[PDB]
């Protein structure tokens, strides 16, 4: 099973030269677009019964 | 005077009790769908409405004994808790014939059981006991012609009557009853038997009873114990000129009678697994209000 | 990621005994039963033992049984088989394979192959010199 | 001899890699949301129940107007319902009535299902004469299916348990692109906000990034111990998350290539068969072999709400594309829709 | 608002007309018997079938009686997933070549399969009629005793046949005892857990055309007996 050996050992290769941003960056960017959009979630917060379609 | 208050405290206990499980077993053809819970939807209503005829009969037995009650009020009143009790009878015995036929012919029931079928039977069932309820007023020789302003039962309706529901509806429709319960057994009791050889062969390779008997001795009790003493009184009355079982057959007998309405909800509705459960999920619902 | 490496085996002489080791990462060890399985040369996969969870429950295949034994240590995430009165029907690569999912009861796909939760195996050849 | 090379030479590479994902993670998401004010009681309540189906459901999928909707039932039927009035606009018999997941395409023209046969059919809603047929039968999976998802009214994306993944021209009937790399039975995909990009997971507890355009495997996430059931994208498209058999579900980000965040509970001890996000991506719904739904909250992993409205097992869920209403589906064969 | 009136009768209309289309499917539905067809590479299945894509279907009739039979096609080796879809049928038909008990050991990887089928929790219900097929091959294998059923199951020294078995005339006593041994062995799985729920049906087949679909009917009649007897309290 070496030919497929030599795919599993070419896709580490490939997936090894990436460029990794820190942990709190992406934390951070999550946090931010959370807040950016809370008003506008229906689930978060509950709106008046005229508003909902399923009453 | 005590009369009335063990027909009121019986009425109020069937009528809570039934109106109890008439509301669980809707709720849970709401959410699934089967025939035998519609069978025990219309058995919980006739007891409930039997509950309400009992109950339209406490006004004159509590305090009013000055005031004669009319001919015309008397005979519906009394025609309306046999009606009821006609009612409960027969769905019993529908009961009993879709569990025998959903039991001996497996495939056929399948294939042909459906909510037409039930609603039809049901309407049959309804009609059938208010004719059997009704129908004596306008035969002669079913009433008495003698006095009509003490109402009471065996007042305005002949004891022939009661014999011949006793030689046409009862009795033959128990031995009905107990026929097909007796068929069950047996085949149960195959099932059983050949269940156990494997569990002897299997306990071999590991290297190491009456349930159906009882269950079908609680029914067939349940069913012939609650009216047999009414009938079988009514009987030895209509035999012998003894005017001393008026009072007791009044007072007595019929008691036992309404306390079926009492055993059905418990063996048919509360031993069911479904029925129970549903119960127990409304029992928070009061609690958490 | 789940990871299972075996170690032990080699060459032994018909009559000998010998021990494989199972070293598991990448799961919570006890909530998982564990299995022994081999392959043997030109032949499909064969289910060999397994123990359950707390190492209560412990089964064998019916050729070896009185001569192989299974055991688990849950402190240290390991499994041990421990083999006895090798035969040169013995033979065979062995591997250790976890069961697909924790806390249940069934183990569908261990001798499948290609199985996900297996490990790569050790090779036991017996054989007189 | 070289096997055992390239295995040492795939071990150092794996070595390497997490020295790298050990190198970029200098905080966690919960240190950093400490902060935040918690979302408090979610308190969702039933508004409808769409009844009809025979037997138990698999999947449903919403309209791109949030009000129509699809289901699919292992008695042969898929369904599509107007949510709003509770009532039924089509219902369609399938050939085979082993089906597994159903798609409604962004367009409102086209359905598609498949299962157990092997074959992605199309059904075109908006013929001009008569009912609705099948118009295009996508065969060559050498598996059963478990997942697709339009991409255009001429392109599909499929997952199979033969361990690939394709992507169909529908004109043609042809697989244009074939994507490999998973060991086990693909349960799920999920497309990207752009449709550059999908997501996959497989029962070899790994999930994978696939480019669309080059069919090719950027990135590979693990840290489940079992089989991944289900699989959406966060509404950014910079981060997912998975439901596993393992009882947990998991936040995986992009770009820090590494799992953010754990969703899990002493006492769950049954598999996630279902996840989806809110519009804004603060909850997290996921639905469970125990017959429940739970709500979490996505940036402080605390549980916000219980869905407690089935007897049976919950099998399907989505959240409508403007956020005003959970619809979840069971093998109780009832479509429930909450908010 | 008039427009809008005239779309909900229109709405209304379709959705009557599609739930009178669904009663007359629920009943079809009702009526017919659903089962799984479960073997191995040489188990013998295929005989089944002549007796009578990812998946294959074979429909038959007894006594008015409509029966849809269910094998898989191109499946994989591994069924964790796809096993699960069968949950709801009346029937699993399991099919077991008995005479390959020296892969060299397909008898206990049936078994395997066999407990993993058992016991697992979303097949709680599920009934299992097992064919316990070749019997000639055993009969001949045992009489010419090249190899012997022991040393692949050393605890077949210390069995006995039951006191209740019922050996096919011209049938050696070791022959009846090699079989008996063999369903005793699935017995023993069987018989283990269920409470009642669900049961196994096991049958020896060599070569019957019209004897194995009376053997599943018969077998589906007792499934469905047995539970409505369940639901009453009578067993
Ligand atoms: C298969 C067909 C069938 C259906 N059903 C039955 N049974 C038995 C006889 C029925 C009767 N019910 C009666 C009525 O009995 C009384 C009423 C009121 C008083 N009161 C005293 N003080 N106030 N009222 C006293 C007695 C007289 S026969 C009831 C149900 N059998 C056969």
């Amino acid at each position: 099973s070496i030919a497929q050996a030599r795919k599993l050992v070419e896709q580490l290769k490939m997936e090894a030269n990436i460029d990794r941003i820190k942990v709190s960056k992406a934390a951070a960017d999550l946090m931010a677009y959370c807040e950016a959009h809370a008003k506008e979630d229906p689930l978060l917060t509950p709106v008046p019964a005229s508003e909902n379609p399923f009453r | 005077f005590s009369f009335g208050v063990i027909l009121a405290v019986l009425a109020s206990l069937i009528i809570a009790t039934n109106t109890l499980v008439a509301v669980a077993v809707l709720l849970l053809i709401h959410k699934n769908d089967g025939v035998s819970l519609c069978f025990t939807l219309n058995l919980a209503v006739a007891d409930t409405l039997i509950g309400v005829a009992i109950s339209g009969l406490l006004t004159d037995q509590l305090s009013s004994p000055s005031r004669p009650t009319q001919k015309t009020l008397c005979s519906l009143r009394m025609a309306f808790v046999t009606s009821s009790a006609a009612a409960s009878v027969l769905t019993v015995m529908l009961i009993t014939f879709d569990r025998y036929l959903a039991i001996k012919q497996p495939f056929r029931y399948l294939k042909i059981m459906s909510g037409f079928v039930a609603g039809a039977c049901i309407a049959g069932l309804w009609l059938v006991s208010y004719l059997i309820g009704f129908l004596p007023l306008g035969i002669p020789m079913f009433q008495q012609t003698a006095y009509k302003g003490q109402c009471s039962f065996f007042a305005v309706f002949h004891p022939h009557f009661v014999l011949t529901l006793s030689c046409v509806g009862f009795f033959p429709a128990m031995l009905l009853f107990v026929f097909f319960y007796c068929d069950m057994l047996k085949i149960a009791s195959m099932h059983s038997q050949q269940i156990r050889k494997m569990e002897h062969a299997g306990a071999m390779a590991g290297g190491y009873d009456f349930k159906a008997l009882r269950t079908v001795s609680v029914l067939i009790g349940s069913f012939a114990l609650c009216w047999t003493p009414f009938l079988i009184t009514g009987i030895v009355q209509v035999a012998c000129q003894e005017c001393h079982l008026y009072l007791v057959l009044e007072r007595y007998l019929w008691l036992l009678g309404v306390g079926n309405s009492l055993l059905n909800p418990l063996i048919y509705a509360y031993w069911q697994k479904e029925v129970r459960l549903q119960l127990y999920h409304m029992a928070l619902g009061v609690k958490k209000v | 990621q789940v990871q299972l490496q075996e170690s032990g085996g080699g060459l032994v002489q018909p009559g000998g005994s010998l021990r494989l080791s199972c070293a598991a990462s990448g799961f919570t060890f006890s909530n998982y039963k564990m299995n022994w399985v081999r392959q043997a040369p030109g032949k499909g996969l064969e289910w060999v033992s397994d123990i359950s969870q707390s190492g209560a429950s412990i089964s064998y295949t019916g050729s070896v049984k009185g001569r192989f034994t299974i055991s688990r240590d849950n402190a240290k995430n390991t499994l041990y088989l421990q083999m006895n009165s090798l035969k040169p029907e013995d033979t065979a690569v062995y591997y250790c394979a976890r069961c697909p999912a924790p806390f249940t009861r069934d183990c569908f796909d261990v001798t499948s192959t290609t199985y996900a939760y297996r490990g790569q195996g050790t090779q036991v050849t017996v054989s007189s010199h | 001899s070289e096997l055992d090379q390239l295995r040492q030479e795939a071990e150092q590479l794996k070595n390497q890699i997490r020295d790298a994902r050990k190198a970029c993670a200098d905080a966690t998401l919960s240190q950093i949301t400490n902060n935040i004010d918690p979302v408090g009681r979610i308190q969702m309540r039933t508004r409808r129940t769409l009844r009809g189906h025979l037997a138990k459901i698999y999947a449903m999928h919403w309209g791109t107007d949030s009000r129509l909707l699809v289901s699919a039932s292992q008695d042969g039927k898929l369904i599509i319902w107007d949510s709003y009035t509770t009532n039924k606009v089509h219902a369609i018999p399938l050939r085979s009535s082993w089906v597994m997941t159903c798609a409604y395409a962004p367009s409102g023209n086209y359905v598609a299902c498949g299962g157990l046969d092997n074959i992605c059919s199309i059904y075109n809603l908006k013929t001009r004469e008569g009912n609705v047929r099948v118009s295009r039968e996508l065969a060559g999976h050498t598996g059963y299916l478990s997942c697709c998802r339009f991409l255009d009214d001429n392109q599909i994306v499929t997952s199979s348990g033969d361990t690939t993944c394709a992507l169909w021209d529908i004109e043609t009937g042809q697989q244009t692109t074939t994507f490999t790399g998973h060991t086990g039975d693909v349960m799920s995909l999920s497309l990207a906000p752009d449709t550059r990009l999908f997501v996959s997971g497989a029962c070899d507890a790994s999930a994978k990034l696939w480019d669309v355009r080059e069919g090719m495997c950027r990135q590979t996430f693990t840290g489940h111990e079992s089989d991944i059931n289900a699989i959406c994208f966060f509404p950014n498209g910079n981060a997912f998350a998975t439901g596993s058999d393992d009882a947990t579900c998991r936040l995986f980000d992009l770009r820090a290539d590494q799992e953010l965040m754990t969703y899990s509970h002493d006492n769950i001890i049954c598999g996630i068969t279902s996840v989806s996000f809110s519009k804004s991506g603060r909850l997290l719904l996921a639905g469970y072999d125990d017959f429940n739904c739970n709500v979490w909250d996505a940036l402080k992993a605390d549980r916000a709400g219980v869905l407690a409205g089935h007897d049976n097992r919950v099998s399907c869920l989505g959240v409508t594309d403007d956020g005003m209403a959970v619809a979840t589906g069971s093998w109780d064969s009832f479509l429930k829709i909450w908010n | 608002t008039e427009d809008q009136r005239n779309e909900e009768k229109a709405q209304r209309e379709a959705n009557k007309k599609i739930e009178k289309q669904l009663q007359k499917d629920k009943q079809v539905y009702r009526a017919t018997h659903r089962l799984l067809l479960l073997g191995a590479g040489e188990s013998g299945k295929n005989t089944i079938v002549k007796q009578m894509s990812g998946i294959f279907e074979t429909k038959f009739q007894v006594d008015k009686v409509n029966f849809h039979m269910f094998d898989v096609g191109a499946q994989r080796d591994e069924r964790r997933k796809w096993i699960q879809c069968f949950n709801d049928v009346t029937a699993i038909i399991f099919v077991v070549a008995s005479s390959s008990y020296n892969q060299t050991n397909r008898l206990q990887a049936a078994l395997k399969l066999f407990d993993s089928i058992w016991n697992n929790k979303w097949l709680r219900d599920t009934s299992v009629i097992l064919f316990l097929n070749k019997q000639d091959l055993l009969a001949e294998k045992v009489l010419a005793g090249k190899s012997k059923i022991e040393d692949y199951f050393p605890e077949f020294a210390r069995y006995t046949t039951p006191e209740d078995a019922t050996p096919e005339p011209g049938e050696d006593p070791r022959v009846t005892r090699a079989k008996y041994f063999i369903r005793d062995e699935f017995l023993r799985i069987s018989t283990a857990s269920g409470d009642g729920r669900h049961y196994c049906y096991p049958h020896f087949t060599c070569a019957v055309d019209t004897e194995n679909i009376r053997r599943v009917f018969n077998d589906c009649r007792d499934i469905i007996q047995r539970m409505h007897l369940r639901q009453y309290e009578l067993l």
